């Protein structure tokens, strides 16, 4: 109940698409993590 | 005068002496000792009755 395209030996079927924008792939790991993200050297000026 | 001539402020911009050689963070108190020195002028226009 969908108009489809008929082919014999001779005949070829073609189509393209176009993604939609998506965010690229993250193919990297971190090299901090989120506890270790402050500089070493230096205090604070908050208190706990 | 309603508006008289400004107060003019001088100052020497303090110059920090040797800094430790690690960070810290309490208040700097060390400083190069100096002072300055040079001529002012002063021109006045007055109006004679």
């Amino acid at each position: 109940y969908f108009p489809s395209q008929m082919l014999r030996t001779g005949n070829n079927f073609t189509f393209s698409y176009t993604f939609e924008d998506v965010p690229f792939h993250s193919s990297y790991a971190h090299s901090q993590s989120l506890d270790r993200l402050m500089n070493p050297l230096i205090d604070q000026y908050l208190y706990y | 005068l309603k508006h008289p001539p400004p107060q003019i402020l001088i100052k020497n911009t303090p110059v920090p002496a040797n800094p430790p050689a690690e960070f810290s963070a309490t208040k700097f108190a060390s400083f190069i000792t100096q002072y300055s020195t040079g001529q002012v002028s002063v021109e006045i226009e007055w109006e004679l009755q």
